[PDB]
């Protein structure tokens, strides 16, 4: 059984005008997952750069409310013409990335995950 | 696991943080502010770390609003509360 998750958020640097607009989309078919992330960077309220990041791997449930992801593929697309990264690509393809659930529902789920070395967020189900 | 354990639960407010003092001060401020502006969240999650601050505001319509804030030096209950309340009300 496949469960889809989706959410968006905005990151803001308190010492700068820099910020992210991030849309998250996850697909879980059982033991494996596929994540799709779009990061639009804005400096001074102007669409600066973008990133499309696609993930794939295993989601392993340790406890009833404690998971972790093991990526086997990470794919980054960006603007050809050439900042804060939510997570480093190397830290994903080497470590297990913990996800602790704090509330489960049929319409949404609330988790604490690994972006920015600590982030809480709500994801809608479908 | 290493995420901060829960540290404050009111009507709709949840706060995960290793600073129980800042959690208390922040929760009451949110309750006060949102009631003053007559805003009733279905639920409001918040997470405090050394650098980052994040929260999730679940609306009565079950549509959420998520935010993150990184800061050089730590902020207090009023600064965080004004930030969170400002993002919610938009």
């Amino acid at each position: 059984p496949v469960h889809f998750y989706e959410t968006s958020y905005k990151y803001q640097a308190a010492d700068s005008t820099y910020m992210h607009d991030v849309a998250i989309n996850v697909s879980i078919k059982g033991n494996h997952f596929t994540s799709d992330i779009i990061i639009r960077e804005l400096v001074k309220s102007e669409n600066k750069n973008y990133y499309n990041v696609i993930g794939h791997g295993d989601i392993i449930q340790k406890n009833t409310h404690q998971y972790y992801l093991n990526f086997d593929n990470i794919d980054v697309y960006t603007g050809t013409n050439k900042y804060k990264e939510p997570t480093s690509i190397s830290s994903l393809i080497n470590k297990s990335n913990n996800i602790r659930v704090v509330y489960l529902s049929e319409e949404y789920v609330v988790v604490e995950f690994f972006f920015y070395d600590g982030q809480i967020i709500t994801l809608h189900r479908y | 696991d290493d995420y901060p354990s829960l540290s404050f639960q009111q009507d709709y407010v949840y706060i995960f943080s290793s600073d129980f003092q800042l959690s208390e001060e922040l929760g009451v401020a949110l309750i006060n502010a949102l009631s003053a502006k007559e805003i009733v969240p279905e639920r409001l999650y918040v997470m405090l770390n050394d650098k980052t601050i994040s929260f999730s505001f679940i609306s009565k319509n079950k549509k959420s609003k998520n935010r993150v804030l990184s800061t050089e030096k730590k902020l207090n209950y009023k600064h965080i509360s004004e930030y969170i309340v400002n993002e919610i009300e938009y």
